[PDB]
């Protein structure tokens, strides 16, 4: 029991901070190209905190058995977590693309990223994320488990070998591919930043660009810290078929990776206020 | 932080140095002599203190 209250208190703290911060971020940003991407990130976070976490607390932390949400809920819950996972990584890579075009091709960017085209590119991202999460719908189901007391459970309903293929494919599409593109574009930007005397031809616009680029890079580092351990846990299920020491190391590594999933949804608003003076004043005004 | 004498202090990069008459730039393009490595050229110098900072000019 003692572990349950410890985990439950950590989740509640994240839910309060995350909910208020992302909700304010939406209105604060409301009243330009950067603004839409940060808006989309706030929305992926709100879904994660409002829908995924209440299911996790009831049917995982406190009531292990039996599953209480029905077959449909079992399928819906795994589908949501994957859909949020794709949406976050895709937004951060696209946000990285907008910074790179501003620094290395300033004139070309004006047409390439236009407000009308920005609204359309974000719609595609949400549509793509839901489509990539469709396979987990079919992988998971609700089954009556005989005689570990027998009863209704949410468990994989396909062969265990095929399940491993689904987990590995998601790791590459959701994490490895985004990291390669983000690494290459940021490497290029820093080489330009360390060389050019003035960007955009004025001091004020140069100073503005450097501050915004620094803010986005902080978003990237927080993303790598939270998500990379989570993929390593998933990769252990596939390749790591124990003593008392090893058992405990695996138990705690699993719980730590679960908390990190929610921490990712709460970090951004905090970063925005620290890095930017202007956002803080408007945010403080709205909050 | 920047000090003018040759320049020393905490400088990420030095850009346009000239006599205030003539000016010299990193790479040597000039309008009216420079030792780029030595950080040596009223004397006014353009500089930056970090990669993320704004461009500033300081006098000696
Ligand atoms: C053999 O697996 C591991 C070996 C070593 C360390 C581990 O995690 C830290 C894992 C591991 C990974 C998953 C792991 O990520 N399952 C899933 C999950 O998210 O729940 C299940 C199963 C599939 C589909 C879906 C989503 C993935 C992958 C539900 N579960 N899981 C564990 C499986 C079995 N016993 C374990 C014992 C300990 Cl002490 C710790 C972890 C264990
Ligand atoms: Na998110």
């Amino acid at each position: 029991i003692y572990s349950k209250v410890l985990v439950t208190a950590v989740y509640l703290a994240l839910f309060v901070v995350g909910t208020v911060g992302n909700t304010v971020t939406l209105f604060t940003l409301a009243r330009s190209t950067v603004h839409y991407h940060l808006g989309s990130l706030a929305l992926s976070d709100l879904l994660t905190l409002l829908l995924a976490m209440p299911v996790e607390l009831y049917n995982f932390i406190w009531v292990h058995h039996p599953w209480a949400f029905g077959d449909a809920g079992c399928r819906g819950y795994y589908f949501l977590r994957d859909a949020c996972t794709y949406a976050t990584a895709l937004n951060v890579a696209s946000l990285s693309v907008e910074r790179y075009l501003a620094i290395c091709h300033p004139f070309k960017a004006k047409t390439l990223m236009s407000r009308s085209r920005t609204k359309k590119f974000i719609s595609a991202i949400w549509l793509a994320s839901a489509l990539l999460a469709v396979p987990m719908l079919f992988t998971m189901g609700e089954q009556n488990r005989s005689a570990h007391a027998g009863g209704l459970v949410c468990t994989p309903t396909i062969h265990t070998a095929t399940v491993k293929v689904v987990i590995q494919v998601n790791t590459f599409m959701s994490f490895i591919f985004p990291m390669v593109v983000i690494s290459v574009l940021y490497t290029l930007m820093i080489l330009r930043l360390k060389s050019v005397r003035l960007l955009s031809g004025s001091r004020e616009k140069d100073r503005n660009l450097r501050r915004i680029t620094r803010l986005v890079l902080a978003v990237v580092i927080a993303f790598v810290v939270c998500w990379l351990p989570y993929h390593v846990r998933r990769l252990m299920f596939c390749y790591i078929s124990w003593t008392p020491f090893l058992y405990d190391f695996y138990h705690y590594f699993y719980m730590v990776t679960n908390a990190l999933f929610y921490v990712s949804s709460t970090i951004n608003p905090i970063l925005y206020n620290l890095v930017s003076a202007n956002f803080r004043h408007i945010f403080l005004a709205t909050l | 932080q920047v000090q003018l004498q040759a320049a020393s202090g905490t400088i990420f990069r030095l850009y346009d140095m000239g006599w205030y008459v003539a000016s010299i730039t990193s790479g040597g393009s000039t309008k009216y002599s420079r030792d780029n490595a030595k950080n040596t050229v009223y004397c006014n110098a353009e500089y930056r203190t970090g990669i993320w900072e704004e461009l500033l000019d300081g006098w000696g």
